[PDB]
């Protein structure tokens, strides 16, 4: 409930920032709070400071830049879900309940990396990139290698995302499939399907698993099953069993888990092509 | 007349602008705050250092392990060490301090294996057994030797937790002669009797404070009020005990947790015939306020397991059996869920087993009319069953055509318990009328039903009855809330009271018109029509030396009186196994209705505990004897999300109680009927038996 | 760049229901007990994970749960708590319609419930019964079973048309 | 028995342990701190401006000038804005922000000048005469036709301060359906009812906490409390009001203030015949709750003119006139210390003229028997006055041959005032008794006395009865305590409540027994010689629905009860004119008394109040209307140097009261004799007359 004692840093500007985190190896930023904060009431981290990053308004923004997104860290779920992001958005409203969607940012999410978050999933889906800042300037990294293990984002001392790239989607159909025996909860299995039709020829397929897996997957099998095809009845229960291939949860059971993989996945082609 | 009507809650002014006072509202000067350090394991013997803001079981009570663990604790989550500081932040710095040397002993978590004493859950015991009678009624052998079939299971009614939303706490401070003490509990009355017994003197001055909630986790004196105030003692500042909420779920508030080995003995036709087996409750730790609570609702479960049936004979070996756990104790029905839960279950489990529809086997099977005593001794006192299930059987076959899965129960269930209840009115000199009661309401609305009885008596308006309670220098004595026994004992002793000052206040108008007629508070001499006002009337009866305050003792001379139901879900199921309740439907006899619109609010507050056992909560333990589920993401209460989409409420009159209210608690109804209602309606959907709860996902798919 | 270490305390502004309060604060103090120790005692503590929405109050014109927050962190923030909803003494349309439809019973979910419901029908003005429920779904009531929450918060979005 | 024992006070543990809680050490959530700005003029037009944090009399009394001025102030030290802030460091810092338009008006400090009418008070009196009546009894022409001598001239009572050593001070918060309200007052039930009076609501509790004393001071409400009650229903959070001393001073505890112009009519022996002349009040300010207060008070100070003397007529012409200063409220004794003051003067003013011994000249025109009824229509009840004094008369003349000068006075007194009190007394099932009583002690201890009264009456151990005050809602109502009236008439109900409570235990045990006797809360059969034991009659009253909570009211059907007594000092003049004190004998005949301690400890107490008078208090004003005393160095309150090296304190009883406890009342009689007694003593040192107190150093010099 209450957390331990630590310093605090409420920095003037960026730079100001990173150079407190390289120098202070265990100071930890704080955003929208809403993993870091919990954590503290338990006890489960004992920085030596709190940096505040949340003043930086400049870090928070939806822009649309040719045929990319770029989405400030600071961004918030509920602004995130507000926008008309193909995927994202709806996935993004999906995340805990109203008080914590107005807190939580996308960069605290990804920098955080529970297994069953919800952004992981359409991040995997959409071939997110993460834009990371240091005193030394940028690394832009593809979201599948960002994510290194449950828990263990692709950062070093010093360094902060500041900026989440997706494609633009135009088009596209989509869905997000979230289970859950409250609401509110975390995903018990997540799938986030992006596609687009070129007639009724599956043109484009992607299919994100998360809370099932320690980081988040592409449903490939499922994929291979719907890619360049026609769609009907029988290859969609097709790729449903298929997306099973890619899950390799832990004990509701691993065995339903596994089984909600195609249910969910059957849900998320049906909702996106209706 | 105001009873009958729906009144809106005198209660909710306060409250819906946030000048409610709940325990944690309240500060003394220099107050400072209190934590408990809690033992890690099943079954441990203990050391621990004392040391300046760390004190130990031996502070509390030296030779013993209860209240405070001094040389052996019993389960995760006992006290086994009490530190103070000057806030809750440093407080809970200082637990990381202490220092506890524990030696692991073996600990039993089934209540099955423990009553082997193989494993002894303390020490000292002679038994795990806490309580072991056999109960009999009827003849059962007859029973068996008629039927044309026996059907067997066991079923379970799994661990619960009552998760108020606001935890015990309390502040306690001694000034050298006297204890003020307040908490968040049922009853500041019972409370102060605890304390007084325990600390062994009498000046002690309890005050329930706004409580918000307990549902049954808050009669007993927890061990933590017992330290608190002896503590109080010592120190000499006031202190704050405030547990955070992974606290509570570890150490109150547990309820249920009883498993039945039936067989049943029946008829093709489904004439339900007999019941034999074994019924074992867990009583966790033998804590003696929890054991002495929980013990009793053991009872209250064997003893409702004939239901509203015409049951011939019964044999069921009853157990309450000590484990390695929290102690159990009182959760909303306090036993009787269990019982009606077990009986309903059987039912359904027959009539689908003889092809017979779970309306007709309960028309079948129905009490015709009531009184009537049942099997293991039970006298319902008045209503009429069948007749009931009658009208209820119009919405099941409304459901019936509906898409979905039907499930039915029907219940019975025991109210109003002794021994008696106090109410104080008193008039000043202006005219003001003052109403205590000496029941603890904590979220009930008792206290808008105490307004309307009191204004009926008087012929005044509601608003000049203000209601109090909840202060040991304020009324005589109480008993409590709890045992649905409020607005029918608290409102007969409200009855009384203000009966006595309305026949005060007529001599005294007579009197003063030399006679010996009253409307709305004023006296008028019946031809000659000279009239005394209410106001003059009291301002004479201070200067003839008379007062007009009064104290009344409703004392308890009938046993408890039944209300009984029918419930009714709909439900579907997905193809994650997830279930949904599209409609639930109440029909419920509680005798007088004081206040329908509170009636129903205690229905449906009961209805969404009772489906939230079936369907989503469970207290469960890790074979390390820890419980998995310890804060409201892994004990999942239900949201607004999980509920059914309408639930209709609806009443009938057809049985009064004896008291002079004419009413029956409702309180606990809810929480009885919904849960075999419920799992009744998704075994109808799935089509396998089920024997435990909460429903699984993974079980329905 | 304030520096403030483990054994400080630093001095706060809030702005709370329109007036505003000064106090000093450790880093590690929760925004949910600086309310409460400013005489905000309707801001509720109902659990320790974040989960229940006793907590909440508007924080810049958001709902928030103030035990997710260092108070340090709410610096220069505006706050409403249930305490401000009224004016005058008259109620605001939300607190009418939780006493008009009996959608309180112990009352301790009730300031952040109301508060949650004044930030929702904001939201959205004219909300379904099941975006009423997904719209307080953060919110955890143990007495009232919802349903006349939910009754409550209609009749509420009517009288606010 | 306890009744007669110097009982040590139930009182002192919470108190020497510094563990009471007075008005300020009590705080809720959110409070706020309340200061007033104050009139800085005698008498002016006002104009504040209104802002941020800022209240006028507008928002308290919109079109009067009371309690808070509006439109036109008329003391320095009114209230004429309320500040509000977050403390109060902060709340006086606002202070000083406050902007005040003032049109200084014409004003009257003088009583004589302001009877004039020539300038009036506040612009719209008809008259600052506030009172104006001749008394006139006996047959004043044949005294003074049958008189060998006259004499005259004019005696000043000059103006002191109450000066408690705590302030006022108040705490007040708005629910939104209730006011609670604690404050500094001497009574919880009759501040309430002013309150209920001016904000025109009844759901309001007043809570009496530990009060530091009053002397008079705190029997009205205030201007301050009256506004912030007002204020709390307006801003709903706890608002704390507590002044400065300096404020105190300035605003609040002024009394006394009377000039007798008087001439007397004496035979050459010694007999006093009669009296005439004019007596004038300085009621100050016209406040309605003082005015009336101290009007009361005026009619004290004429109808005790006649002392204890055979007085054949007099006719004296009383008026009550306002000033434009802080107005007049009771102080200790309330206008019966300057009656036998002017009595006691003109006794040995005539005694001095005529060369009589001061001694023989009271024994000379004493009345001889009680009852008696004086001139004025006084009924002096019962005693025997000639009987105390010659019993007095053996300290006299040992007095006379020690050093020093010796002063005597004799007193008689009205005490114990009506209309009712009252008592509750309730037992727990668990046994416990409490008491409650309707008066509210703040420093005089009868509660220690409560407690030796009922525990007489039930035989039962003083440590078993708990005693309690001062919450209007632990007690139906009450009166509270002044006019010396707490043992006697609040004891009395508490002589009928515990009768009460042992006629019903008696009941109860005959009912268990059979029959229809009682020893130490046991009932046993008169032969056979079974017994039920107290605990087993109070269980068994609950089973039986039998209450053993009580309330009973004790209406006053006698007159005021009339103690009486002669007190004597020794007392030396040094060249400096500084008077010493070194013996004061006191004796009193107070009927009945409870307890020799705390009545010791009254007369003591009020002893050097009277002696403070004569020798070093003064209220005074310069001639621009402010008070030149305004705090603890220019108003000089004795130290422990400044008292009588020794003053014993002697009882007799020769006349108890008509109530059940046979007492009178003492807290006042102190205060009454020692200022008369004093400066009579100083004038035998002098010798020339005195007529103003204090005596100042350079008048005797
Ligand atoms: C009751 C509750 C329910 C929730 N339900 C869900 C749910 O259903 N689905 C879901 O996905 N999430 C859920 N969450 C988590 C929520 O989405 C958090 O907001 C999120 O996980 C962390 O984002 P934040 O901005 O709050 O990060 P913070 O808590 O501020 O930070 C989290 C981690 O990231 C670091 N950090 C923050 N920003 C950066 C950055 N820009 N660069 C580098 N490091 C950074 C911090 O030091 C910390 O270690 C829930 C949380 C709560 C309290
Ligand atoms: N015939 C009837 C019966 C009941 N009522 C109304 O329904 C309520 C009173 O119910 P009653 O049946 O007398 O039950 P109690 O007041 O004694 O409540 C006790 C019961 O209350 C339940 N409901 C709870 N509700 C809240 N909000 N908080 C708890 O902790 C609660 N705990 C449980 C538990 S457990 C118990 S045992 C009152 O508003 C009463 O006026 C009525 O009008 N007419
Ligand atoms: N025959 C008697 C008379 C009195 N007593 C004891 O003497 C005291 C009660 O005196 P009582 O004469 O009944 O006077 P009250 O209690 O009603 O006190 C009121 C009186 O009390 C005086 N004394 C004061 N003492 C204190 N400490 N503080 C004040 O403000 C006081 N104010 C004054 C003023 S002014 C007044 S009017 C109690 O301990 C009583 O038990 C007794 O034993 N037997
Ligand atoms: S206290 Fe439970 S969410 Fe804040
Ligand atoms: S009203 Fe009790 S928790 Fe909601
Ligand atoms: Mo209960
Ligand atoms: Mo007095």
């Amino acid at each position: 409930m209450y957390p331990p004692k630590f310093g605090y840093v409420i920095p003037d500007n960026l730079n100001e920032a990173l150079e407190f985190l390289e120098e202070h190896q265990d100071a930890r930023p704080l955003a929208g709070g809403h993993s870091l904060i919990p954590m503290l009431k338990l006890r489960l981290i004992r920085p030596s400071y709190i940096v505040e990053i949340r003043r930086f308004s400049n870090l928070s923004y939806i822009t649309k830049d040719g045929n990319l997104y770029k989405i400030g860290a600071l961004t918030t779920h509920y602004n995130i879900s507000k926008s008309s992001i193909p995927l994202l958005s709806e996935t993004a409203s999906n995340i805990g309940d109203p008080q914590v969607r107005n807190m939580g940012t996308i960069g605290g999410s990804i920098s955080h990396l529970d297994p069953s978050a919800d952004y992981p999933a359409a991040l995997i889906a959409m071939d997110a990139k993460v834009k990371i800042t240091s005193r030394k300037g940028d690394r832009v990294v593809n979201f599948k290698s960002f994510a290194k293990d449950m828990f263990t984002p692709d950062l070093n001392p010093g360094e902060l995302v500041t900026e989440i790239q997706v494609p633009t989607f135009e088009g596209y159909k989509f869905s997000y499939q979230k289970l859950e025996r409250r609401a509110g909860d975390f995903a018990i299995v997540g799938v986030a399907l992006l596609l687009k039709l070129s007639g009724d020829v599956i043109e484009d397929v992607r299919i994100g698993l998360t809370a099932v897996n320690n980081v988040a997957v592409r449903a490939k099998g499922a994929e291979e099953e719907l890619l360049g095809k026609r769609l009907n009845d029988e290859i969609i229960e097709k790729a449903a069993t298929r997306a099973m291939e890619s899950a390799n949860p832990t004990s509701g059971s691993a065995e339903y888990k596994k089984k909600m993989v195609k249910v969910l996945t059957k849900r998320a082609i049906i909702t996106a092509l209706k | 007349m105001y009873i009958g009507k729906p009144i809106k809650r005198i209660e909710d002014l306060r409250l819906i602008t946030g000048k409610g006072a709940y325990v944690d509202d309240i500060e003394l000067p220099g107050t400072l705050f209190v934590a408990f350090v809690r033992s890690k394991y099943p079954h441990a013997r203990i050391k621990v250092k004392k040391e300046e803001g760390i004190f130990t079981g031996e502070d509390i009570n030296p030779g013993k392990d209860f209240p405070i663990a001094t040389k052996e604790t019993t389960y995760v989550g006992q006290p086994i060490a009490i530190v103070i500081a000057k806030d809750r932040y440093e407080a809970y710095d200082l637990i990381e301090s202490v220092e506890v040397e524990y030696e692991e002993l073996d600990y039993v978590l089934d209540p099955e294996k423990a009553l082997e004493d193989k494993v002894k859950v303390h020490s000292g015991l002679s038994s795990n057994i806490y309580y072991h009678e056999r109960w009999k009624g009827g003849d059962v052998e007859k029973a068996f030797k008629e039927a044309d079939l026996t059907i067997s299971d066991t079923l379970i009614n799994q661990r619960v937790i009552a998760s108020p939303l606001e935890t015990r706490g309390a502040l306690a401070y001694f000034d050298g002669n006297k204890l003020t003490f307040y908490s968040s509990t049922q009853s500041a009355h019972y409370l102060r009797r605890n304390l007084v017994d325990f600390l062994g003197f009498e000046n002690i001055r309890v005050i329930q404070p706004d409580v918000g909630g307990a549902f049954g986790s808050k009669i007993i004196a927890h061990p933590e009020e017992y330290a608190l105030a002896k503590l109080a003692l010592m120190l000499r500042k006031p202190l704050k005990w405030v547990p955070t909420r992974t606290e509570e779920f570890i150490s109150a508030g547990h309820g249920r947790d009883k498993k039945l080995k039936f067989e049943v003995a029946v008829k093709k036709d489904g004439t339900i015939l007999g019941i034999r087996g074994t019924l074992i409750a867990n009583l966790g730790a033998p804590y003696p306020d929890a054991n002495d609570d929980e013990s009793g609702n053991v009872k209250s479960t064997v003893r409702m397991l004939p239901g509203i049936y015409k049951i011939i004979g019964a044999d069921i070996d009853a157990y309450a059996v000590h484990t390695n756990i929290t102690p159990t104790q009182s959760y909303r029905g306090a036993g009787r869920p269990e019982g009606i839960y077990f009986i309903e279950r059987i039912v359904n489990i027959v009539a689908d087993e003889l092809g017979i529809d779970q309306y007709e086997i309960r028309l079948k099977n129905a009490i015709d009319t009531l009184p009537y005593t049942n099997i293991f001794g039970v006298t319902y006192d008045s209503g009429n069953v069948k007749k009931l299930l009658e009208i209820g059987k119009k919405y099941y076959d409304e459901l019936k055509k509906e898409d979905g899965c039907v499930g039915v129960s029907s219940y019975i269930e025991i109210t109003a318990f002794g021994p008696w209840e106090v109410a104080r009115i008193s008039v000043k000199y202006d005219g003001k009328i003052t109403l205590v009661t000496g029941t603890g309401p904590h979220g009930q609305g008792d206290a808008t039903a105490f307004a309307q009885i009191a204004a009926d008596v008087l012929e005044l308006p509601i608003e000049k009855i203000e209601v109090r309670w909840g202060d040991t220098e304020i009324i005589e004595d109480g008993i409590g809330t709890w045992g649905s026994r409020t607005v029918t004992i608290g409102g007969s002793a409200v009855l009384l009271a203000s009966q006595k000052l309305k026949d005060k206040l007529i001599e005294i108008g007579a009197k003063i018109l030399n006679a010996d007629e009253y409307k709305e508070g004023n006296v008028t001499h019946k031809k000659n029509g000279n009239k005394v006002t209410f106001n003059e009337i009291v301002k004479n009866a201070f200067k003839m030396g008379e007062s007009l305050d009064t104290t009344a003792i409703y004392n308890v001379k009938q046993p408890p009186t039944t209300p009984y139901g029918v419930h009714l879900a709909l439900v579907k199921v997905d193809g994650t196994g997830k279930v949904f309740v599209k409609k639930y439907v109440a029909v419920d006899d509680v005798g007088t209705v004081i206040n329908p619109l509170l009636a129903e609010g205690q229905a449906i507050g009961g209805i969404v505990q009772g489906m939230a056992q079936a369907l989503l909560e469970g207290a469960f333990f890790d074979e390390n004897g820890q419980l998995l589920t310890t804060n409201f993401q892994d004990y999942p209460i239900p949201t607004a999300v999980e509920i059914p989409e309408k639930i209709d409420w609806y009443y009938e009159i057809l049985g009064k109680s004896p008291h002079p209210t004419g009413s029956k608690g409702i309180g606990e109804a809810g929480a009885i009927a919904a849960t075999p209602t419920i799992i009744n309606a998704v075994e109808q959907c799935i089509k396998k038996r089920i024997t435990k709860m909460p429903v699984k996902f993974e079980e329905l798919v | 760049m304030k520096i403030i270490n483990s054994d400080q305390k630093v001095k706060i502004t809030l702005k709370i229901n329109g007036e505003k309060y000064e106090t000093e604060v450790e880093p590690r103090r929760l925004l949910v007990h600086v309310l409460r120790e400013l005489g905000f005692t309707g801001v509720h503590i109902g659990c320790d994970t974040s989960n229940c929405g006793a907590c909440t109050v508007i924080m810049n014109g958001k709902s928030v749960k103030s035990c997710t927050v260092l108070a340090v962190e709410a610096d220069g923030a505006e706050i409403l708590t249930v305490e401000g909803l009224a004016k005058d003494g008259k109620l605001h349309p939300i607190q009418e319609a939780f006493w008009e439809n009996h959608a309180l019973q112990c009352g301790y979910c009730t300031p952040g419930m109301i508060m949650e419901a004044y930030w929702l029908l904001r939201e959205k003005p004219n909300p379904t019964e099941e975006e009423i429920r997904e719209g307080i779904s953060g919110n955890l009531c143990r007495c009232t079973g919802y349903q006349n929450i939910v009754k409550a918060i209609k009749a509420a979005a009517e009288k606010l048309s």
